[PDB]
């Protein structure tokens, strides 16, 4: 037609529309914009997340598979907001990196210097904005996540995750086979217990949570998650704020600790979104090399609002540090009673001393 | 949806 | 000073700067001073490029908006810079702006880009200079930030910069090159009938003049290199096909012999058929392992000096292998043995050969 | 540049 950007000729097209298009005997139209809702914290408005793609995957292939569109050209619609042709078209893109193996360059070529532009996406955060990133940045890290293993569509299972998204069953997201980010718990007495904490609790106990780092003040009594054998390790720094590299150098050795141990890590801050983001994300971009925009887009695409404000510029000048680190640390021989006897990240000059006896 | 999955690959170019 | 409210028009100083798009022409009023640059400042697309604006366009903004700034009549005004309404002159206006902040008036990136995020309509994205479909975007954070880290390391520097001779040098008649940082030249291939002509003469003299050691050649022969070594400078091949990406040996035998010649204080100047995609692969991943840089912020940079650079699957190759560029501070070392696949100077070698090397000696 | 107006981010 005439707005319409082509990703297969003659059978996926993408188009914005403001009224819904008639169907044709060569053309049939479908949206999703009123039916999966991206559900914002306060002016953010993307990108769709792994749940909402499940969702168009299974509404897109009952229009392919229909027998009554077997001679027709399928065009994907949103209406002319900037905004939900931005969401539209990184959906579309997701999906054909996850679902039918596409790359980087394939699915970025129908979106280039499209006039007008999409509008780049924001964070979650209360100041103005001042940090975007892009479908590229986000294609990027979603494809980069899927070459690690860290994306898993054929067990992904929709009822689990939109379940324990919801703040009465914990707030959380597994977010790869090694990290989990929540919501702190909360109790009346912090100094039973309500149906969110019985939820994360049960959770964590059958699928080997073995370290809960708490980033935020107090809001809850330890005990509950050291009765059941999970080791407990505060790591606090002030809500809104960048953490300090010693913090960052005390996490990425806890949890360097406990993954030779087979086991998870869940990290959880007051929302487990901006504090809980700078942790996780510096191990990510130190482990698998993501740039910080693919950090970042990779973990908004699984649990929304991660990382705010200031925070996305730190990691952003950070990012060559995390990945030195691979080469100027190592995991501590001795135990730092600041991470409760796991080990920090250390210097090789550091390193190469504790081998031997101080005389 | 993301078992049992039409084909929508992206077509083969040349070297 | 009081905060100006007009449709179009964004604010970077309460009362003093704003960016304005208009598809009319404003009036000056006793609150107000307007200024557009487009008939006067304007970029040369090679093909659908369209921008960014580049550092001479940059120097010409600055001295027009000092010039309207210190005029005593806008002494109690507001001076609104503006753009028409398209996206692509929009883009470049407001990136050329936040450029003049970071080079001029010392302001970091997040301060810059804070008026330009999420506005609507958006900003639109840049494209490379090549034919085929573009499938690869940088920016205005993106260069911003590759232009904010090449001063912070020493590699722009507006006080001394020469408007002139950049405009001349970039010519094709006087040889189609620039400067790019204290230790590299980025240029066209020179050509002959083996007699020489302007374009190589001005080349010729500049190098002579300004302590280039070595030429590299990335492209098939159109001269005799002769002409090169008669004037004591080294000249040396890393050849490989237009359009293409080039092997990683070629790219650790070239930082090793940029490594060699810098620590001698000399200047390296490579070309290729152009000066802009195969040059800009080997030059960007040694301001990478060099300086950190991103990749988009790499190619940002580079067309900042010299629009052009990194063409194609070029930039996807520079986006893939930034961190093996950056991390071979860490996991690889220059040579103790000369090689003569670089004329003698040093290559980068592994670790292990580098212990061997150590363990025979 | 010998009169560069003061622009300084506030
Ligand atoms: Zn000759």
């Amino acid at each position: 037609l005439d707005n319409t950007i082509e990703f297969l000729r003659g059978r996926v097209y993408l188009g914005a529309y403001d009224y819904t298009p008639e169907d044709t005997d060569e053309l049939v139209f479908f949206t999703v914009e009123d039916a999966i809702f991206y559900n914002s914290f306060h002016l953010d408005f993307g990108p769709m997340n792994i749940g909402h793609l499940y969702r168009f995957a299974v509404i897109f292939h009952e229009i392919l598979n229909d027998p009554e569109n077997a001679n027709k050209a399928v065009v994907f619609y949103s209406s002319a907001s900037t905004r939900q042709r931005a969401n539209a078209a990184c959906m579309l893109c997701c999906y054909m990196i996850l679902v039918q193996a596409w790359t980087p360059h394939q699915v970025l070529q129908p979106l280039a210097q499209v006039d007008p532009p999409f509008m780049p996406f924001r964070d979650a955060g209360y100041s103005n904005a001042d940090f975007e990133i892009t479908i590229q940045d986000v294609v990027y890290g979603v494809w980069r996540a899927k070459e690690k293993g860290l994306i898993d569509l054929h067990s992904f299972n929709l009822e689990s995750y939109e379940k324990y998204e919801h703040v009465e069953f914990g707030d959380f997201n597994v977010l790869t086979p090694d990290f989990i980010a929540f919501a702190s718990p909360q109790e009346d007495h912090p100094k039973h217990l309500n149906q969110p904490f019985k939820s994360v609790l049960n959770f964590f106990a059958n699928n080997n949570v073995q370290l809960v780092v708490r980033l935020n003040s107090h809001l809850y009594n330890k005990k509950h998650f050291e009765d059941i054998g999970i080791q407990h390790l505060d790591l606090i720094f002030e809500d809104g704020t960048c953490p300090d590299l010693s913090i960052v150098k005390n996490f990425v050795g806890a949890a360097e600790t406990i993954i030779k141990r087979g086991g998870k890590i869940a990290v959880h801050c007051k929302a487990g979104l901006g504090r809980t983001g700078c942790l996780i994300g510096a191990h990510l971009i130190y482990t698998y090399g993501f740039t910080a925009n693919e950090c970042i887009g990779f973990l908004r695409f699984i649990r929304p609002g991660m990382v705010v404000g200031p925070q996305q510029h730190w990691l952003y000048l950070h990012q060559n540090d995390f990945r030195e680190w691979k080469y100027t640390t190592r995991i501590s021989l001795k135990p730092s009673e600041a991470i409760g006897g796991l080990y920090p990240l250390i210097s090789l000059e550091e390193y190469r001393l504790q081998k031997k006896k101080l005389k | 949806a993301f078992t049992d999955v039409p084909a929508l690959n992206y077509p083969a170019t040349p070297p």
